């Protein structure tokens, strides 16, 4: 019943909604507005989906709370199977045991995949308990629904046997359909450039699955490893294939990282990646210099900026229509009413957050339709921001 | 096949009245 | 091909008068600057001078990286060109000093081409008659022979698994790589033997392989520390046995050249560092760039410097003048990336992108010619028009308008 | 060689009980005249 | 085409001095600087005699004069050299008090004698009796080398040390911590205290003598006072190598702190400082210097050549003036000649500028 | 080796019966109130009477303070142990403050203990092949003795190998133990507490403090009052006390009024300044108003003209070469001019550079000359 | 036992009587009797096992006793019940964090009395090669041993006649064997400190509980959880101890804001806390406070003023540092001794007392002579001296 992956924020968009011709539609896949970001959006994702260029920066911008995150997660969720998606943030590259560019280009080396088109064999079959002892491989036969086989072991298979037994070409591994054991298997499978760690240092696993190393070892990783991935390119074996990396509040980072994606752009690894700034003007961090957009210009030359408008009142109905098709309770139409006039006084996320209160007061109600008074209260009980700003006249501590 | 410095490098009051001083023996007592 | 961000440089054009073509391998522009660079280019192919700087002076937005690489493709392999980002240096737990000077490291090189015979294994040899005395034979897809081998190879044998069917790798170094499971193991069609089916190794006994090898003195010191380092006991280790190398008549020396960017925004204690560790007899040489212009020096706080460069490394350092263009040209620059794109564009919708390019500035311009021939494609053109680019000019804004706005 | 465990030793169920206790009391003064002490039982699980 | 060929200021072999200590105007050296290279004569007779210690002598001047040319002729003319910079002792796994005392204690050198007997050779025997595959003797008491120690012969070995047997008495083994830095903090009473009284008791049997070394910091304008409180204890502890100063800024605001102060120090570095002021080069001088390092490359110049290039390295720096003859000389090359002309160093002073030429043209700021 | 430094010259402190006042007392001249504040002091201690005190000296630049904190260590010899600190060792990285600073006071802090030890040495002979009876004999170049022993010291000696006539420590090599039949030996040595930190940290870090007071002071109070070990203090000496941090001002102020806590001797040169940490704080010498009512301000005078030639002429002992009446009058003048540190410093080269060109004495004209060579910080 | 007594190690304890008031010559404290009433308060809080957990902060002037009343009050604790004495510069480390650090020191001021019982046979032994026999004053019994009590007799060099015990868990004592050359229960309560929280996270023992942050998550917890179920099983109680915070003004705002919360536990001892000044900013803002202190704090804690010292008082302290010392002065002294005293700090006045008696000890006299004391004063200064005779512009 109960689930890791529950109703969120942004959880309620299954998708992106695209066209052949790039028409957007006013409902299309959850995300319902911004028609300007949806044709942008549009664009880098076929740009992205074609995979001819590499290393290009395209931010996204507007006034916080105009639905910009769920533009990206819509593009992710709509992004498609075997294609590795990293999203970091502003504040993850912060650590004071690795570097920060430690970090930028551990994000770089997680943002590229590779697919790599194998073809295996994998035995399945029932064992009957078999291979009397040493005086040492004794016998095996498996048993089908169709037909039984009856052979003998090998040598070195013996410590693996100290149920379907699925064992591949290699040492070993751990109703049932019918068919030739010799199965022959193709495995795409999708690496996330961790070909470096394999071999940087020993008990590879320890250090891929969770972190605890150092700095990669230079002149050792980014010349050798992209010469060698070169050399498994255009011979008929894997071809790389460059993800979608999605940054966070670029505006308060620190300049060092500017200057590495200045120049990290420019080279022949590079993914294309996309950006997000909420605030205007904000002074840098690391010098007292103000600069507008928080991104001085070196940076801003080397990127693109789409602006985000904010919605309307026709918007805000559907997108409060949207989130009661997706959630259960309903509504009275003065209570959707009361509801769209404080979506268009207030924020939007204030009335997500007033109509899950109003659907738990429902609940206490036991019935199916959230009344107006019952919203009322709800306004009346629960703030906002501009509505206690006015109650901080007491000067209760400064 | 060189080397620089090292051919082999060079690197009483004690008498039991030191080791009952010190709790860091074999016998960890708590 | 999968095309980067910039691919037109595959050269600079230098004739052998010394003059400076108009257009060569995508490079308009800056001919005093293309000889200024013709004559560094030249120092660094005649190998006698080491312990030089450059220094490319210009606005923001000139292409100064497009002539660094260029000066790397005209170098090509031979020299090792390693560039450096400024916030490459400011790590957590490796001091700054020590990385600029295993940078320092990473420029120079050596190039000692050698040889070495392999052995690759016969089937089964494990003859232990004498231990001082091994016979191992070999059977290839051309034939068998026999070696004897000293005890130890054999001490290698019996670490790893040596059974009816192996390959025995020996190097020159005793160093013995080894596989199990070859030539034929399916004696009455059994189970797995769980180990790696390969095909008849195909070749001689006896070959006598030549490779040209270019070695990193900093990958030679991660080797040797290893089972910061000490500027007593190991470099100089280090210099006396290159130095018995190339006496001897082994390896050949090459120049080192690096290339930094955001030269200004490092530290006060790297710079004092840095002009004083390219003041040394075996320094290479570093083209530094500078970004932006008069600012404050990180570490001071008052100090005025221009270019952010303290006066005590802003002398003993070339600098190479690199100003603006003019537009008239920049509708050529335009072509230069339409035949890297590989998709013909019009003659009016050349001119509209031309005039977006001198609005603003040339790079908005360039990123633009993309989302351009990719609705292009969308739509169903087979070159770009005017109402694409025209479209596109308005749909996407640059800072200026995101000021503005 | 802390076997991470540290089994417990079978002592609060004396605490558990005033029974045990007064049990415990009468056998430990029983025990210093040097006589006999009979223990009747019913069940298996009890003699456990 | 080996390691060092040519570099900064260094091209001089020693130092040229004469039995009155008086440089000459024509000979080994630099042109010039006769008080400087007088006064640098004098604490290197200082050195090479060793009677005390705590000897700091500073250097100064206007940008230009080659104190770096001074400070490898006085290395060259010297026993343990060792030349550090300002920020080789700011680490972040060592503090900047213990790597400032490593840099101190790395310059100290130590000769020791050591007489071993050594009985080495090859097998022919094995199960205990012994005797050689030999040339020269037999008379027992295959193949394999063996080394026995107490044919038979007593070896003398003379060891050039450093003070690293404290790296080796504080380690396990000898293989590790020799190849790097090493380890933090260590016990500084087995640093004084043990290694004091066995150097003592080696110097009372006779087996091994020390020698001091020279440091040569340069750049001191950057400093912080956590090494201006070390140097109160450093120059007044019991044995120090001496100390070469170099600050290139006279007056600097030391980071950290705020104060106003010549040379960036404060009053208790400043009475342990043997100041040498220098003196800017002439007319004479530069074209000295300059004939002087035409035969660097091997390049010649023409007559009308030497004033044009004296004349910009007169008002501009004279490092650019140094540089201009190497840009020339691969113009001369590509032009096929055998000598240098004006328009040649016209047309090179035309490409390569200078900071009072990008000075005025700077005017945009756009 | 000699190695003479720059403070080589200074012996003792030189008080003769009362400790008043004395010229030539075989170091450093003058400064007759600071030599009875630091003769007072070393009565207690030599006493052992208190605990947790300070000792704050204040003066300009030159005042000759490591003169008088060697004299204080010198006239206590190798009984009383002097490990002087500065606040540049106390600053490190990866080591905190207050760890270095309770190291530098189990180094002032130690231990005298004695201990007396029966050695037997000398060739055995054996005839025992366990009934409370183990016949050893025992020769040497003094003779043979016989002696009877417990069968567990045969036993013990049974469980290793024992050759028959070898050296055996009963408490090709080892030729001719020479030595009596027993060796009854009592010897007194001196023991530093940061050894016993080491080795109860490595017996082969920062630490609690239960194992630094309790279990070192238990075992303490335990072995004085047998017999066996004496507690002695040290002195303590840190110079540049104004150049720290208030943190370990607070720890400073703090741990001298503990009940162990050793003397030590703060040395502040310089007069107002701004406190590490803090800002807008003028206190003077660089120290606040609660380590000010602990310490024992002790100032320094001014050097006369007069004194100069006491403190050149010791330093012309040391060196060992005669100074002539006009060198001797430039070298007033010059420290008359500047401080006596540019006086002492022009003493070596001069010396060197007569010894080049020839000239046994010292001359005016010379000094002059090598004056014209460098000249003062003064005059920069 | 040679330890030289400290400047707060002059006192044995506090004035206490039955009605709880304070005294005037009781136990070499003199005066000061709201604040010696307030800590007799918290003392008797501490000592009846009632509370723990509220923050008593010690205010006033400099020189008035603020850690003397603290040495008072840890000497009049009793024995088996923890003190300790932390400043705000011990934490500020950089291996390892604040709010680890206070943490460290909440736990280690509560102490754990676990009770066990064991049984000890003492008598005479004589071993036959084997089996022993014990010679009491009881009975003498002789013993078959088993296998391990013969190993443990056989690893450890035993020598007949020797007092050898026989323990449960056969744990052998050696007390004063070598010195010439049934016994039912005995109960032992014995005192544990709470610092084994990384002996649950950790592995080690020997070197990890005598000198490290230390899984915080869920460590605690089930520390917590096994206290709540011994408290129960009345197998292990719990006794607080008392914390000394010496000079918390120079403490940042984020450590007083962890204080604010973790003093609402269950596990948080007494706490004394100390500050000199008034009016200083906090380390870190930018906005002044009083004491140092935030509102948030200063509403937490409860502050104790101490009122300034008398003459009276001061010639009694006095007199006390007279009979102390062994010093014998004379009895014109004593107006001089005030005089001085009263313009000074009280700690100089026992530092020229020491000099004096060093200088007195140096004449090998018995009275102290108002010239002797006088030209000890002359040859020292004063703080205000400091001030004043440095005008002579040494330095910049």
């Amino acid at each position: 019943v109960t689930r890791i992956e529950r109703i969120g924020a942004h959880s309620h968009i299954r998708g992106l909604g695209l066209d052949d011709a790039l028409e957007p539609r006013q409902a299309s896949q959850g995300m319902v507005g911004q028609l300007a970001a949806r044709r942008a959006a549009g664009v880098v994702l076929e740009m992205i989906r074609e995979g001819k260029i590499a290393g290009r920066a395209v931010l996204i911008a507007g006034q916080p709370g105009t639905g910009k995150t769920a533009i990206a997660m819509g593009m992710a969720q709509a992004l498609g199977p075997d294609t590795p998606f990293t999203a970091i943030a502003g504040s993850e590259i912060f650590s004071l045991e690795m570097s920060k560019t430690e970090a930028l280009t551990q994000a770089f080396r997680r943002s590229i995949g590779v697919r790599i088109k194998e073809e295996t064999e994998i035995i399945e079959g029932e064992v009957v308990e078999i291979q009397i002892d040493r005086p040492k491989v004794g016998k095996l036969t498996l048993k089908t629904t169709e037909m039984e086989t009856i052979y003998d072991l090998g040598t070195k298979m013996i410590e693996s046997l100290t149920d379907v037994i699925t064992i591949d070409k290699a040492t070993g591994k751990i109703q049932c359909p019918d068919g030739e054991l010799q199965k022959r298997k193709e495995v795409v499978h999708t690496v996330s450039l961790h070909e470096i760690d394999v071999i940087n240092s020993r008990t590879q696993g320890f250090l891929a699955l969770f972190s605890g190393d150092t700095g990669e070892i230079k002149s050792e990783v980014r010349e050798q490893i992209n010469a060698k991935v070169a050399e498994w390119r255009e011979e008929g074996k894997a071809e790389i294939i460059p993800g979608v990396l999605f940054i966070d509040e670029v505006h308060m980072l620190d300049i060092e990282s500017f200057s590495f994606l200045n120049r990290a752009l420019e080279s022949d690894m590079a993914p294309v990646l996309i950006m997000a700034t909420n605030r205007g003007i904000t002074r840098i961090r690391g010098t007292s210099y103000q600069s507008p957009h928080g991104i001085p210009i070196d940076l801003l030359d080397r990127l693109l900026i789409v602006s985000t408008t904010p919605y309307s009142e026709k918007d805000t109905k559907q997108i409060l229509r949207i989130r009661c098709e997706e959630e259960d309770v309903e509504m009275s139409e003065d209570a959707y009413t009361v509801l769209t006039r404080i979506g268009l006084e207030t924020s939007l996320r204030y009335a997500i957050q007033l109509i899950t209160a109003a659907s738990l007061v429902c609940r206490k109600r036991k019935g199916t339709e959230v009344q107006v008074d019952d919203i009322k209260r709800v306004y009346s009980l629960f703030l906002d921001e501009s509505r206690s700003t006015q109650y901080m006249k007491e000067y209760q501590d400064a | 096949q060189p080397v620089a410095s090292p051919i082999g490098p060079r690197s009483v009051l004690f008498p039991q009245q030191r080791l009952d001083q010190l709790s860091e023996i074999i016998e960890r007592f708590i | 091909q999968r095309i980067a961000s910039h691919s037109h440089v595959k050269g600079l054009g230098l004739d052998e008068s010394g003059l400076a073509k108009q257009a060569a391998s995508g490079l308009v522009g800056q001919e005093n600057a293309r000889e200024a660079c013709g004559v560094i280019v030249e120092l660094i192919k005649s190998k006698k001078m080491a312990g030089r700087a450059v220094l490319l002076a210009g606005p923001p937005g000139t292409g100064k990286t497009a002539l660094a690489l260029a000066i790397a493709q005209e170098l090509g392999s031979k020299v090792p060109f390693c560039p450096m980002v400024g916030s490459e240096v400011y790590s957590t737990e490796i001091k700054k000093t020590e990385v600029l000077m295993e940078n320092f490291r990473r420029a120079i090189g050596l190039r000692i081409k050698e040889t070495k015979e392999v052995y690759e294994g016969e089937v089964t040899e494990l003859t232990p008659c004498e231990i001082s005395h091994v016979i191992i034979g070999l059977k290839t897809a051309k034939g068998t022979k026999q070696l004897k081998l000293d005890p130890s190879i054999f001490e290698s044998l019996q670490k790893e698994r040596v059974e009816a069917g192996d390959v025995i790798y020996i190097e020159a170094n005793s160093g013995a790589v080894k596989r199990q499971g070859r030539c034929d193991t399916y004696a009455t069609e059994f189970d797995l033997e769980a180990e790696e089916y390969v095909p008849l190794p195909k070749g001689d006994v006896h070959k006598k392989k030549e490779i040209i090898q270019d070695v990193t003195l900093h990958d030679l010191d991660v080797a040797n520390a290893r089972p910061t380092e000490i500027t007593d006991k190991l470099r100089g280790e280090i210099n006396k046995v290159v130095n018995k190398y190339i006496d001897q008549g082994i390896a050949e020396l090459v120049p080192g050249v690096l290339f930094v960017d955001e030269v200004h925004m490092l530290d006060i204690e790297c710079f004092t560092y840095l002009h004083r560790a390219l003041e040394s007899s075996i320094a290479p040489i570093v083209i530094f760039a500078s970004n932006r212009g008069n600012c404050v020096i990180r570490g001071t706080e008052d100090i005025t410097s221009p270019h952010g460069i303290p006066l005590d490394l802003l002398d003993r350092v070339m600098i190479i003048r690199t100003m603006l263009y003019t537009p008239q040209e920049m509708k050529q620059i335009i072509k230069i990336r339409a035949q890297t794109e590989g998709i013909n564009i019009s003659e009016e919708a050349l001119n509209h992108l031309g005039e977006i390019g001198t609005k603003t500035t040339l790079r908005y311009s360039v990123q633009l010619l993309t989302p351009a021939n990719l609705l292009a494609k969308i739509n169903g053109k087979d070159s770009i028009e005017k109402e694409h680019v025209e479209e596109i000019s308005e749909l996407f804004y640059d800072a200026k308008s995101s000021a503005k706005i | 060689c802390n076997m991470r465990t540290q089994f417990p030793d079978l002592r609060l169920i004396q605490y558990d009980c005033g029974k045990l206790q007064t049990l415990a009391v009468l056998l430990r003064q029983l025990k210093a005249e040097g006589h006999r002490v009979l223990i009747f039982t019913q069940m298996t699980r009890m003699l456990d």
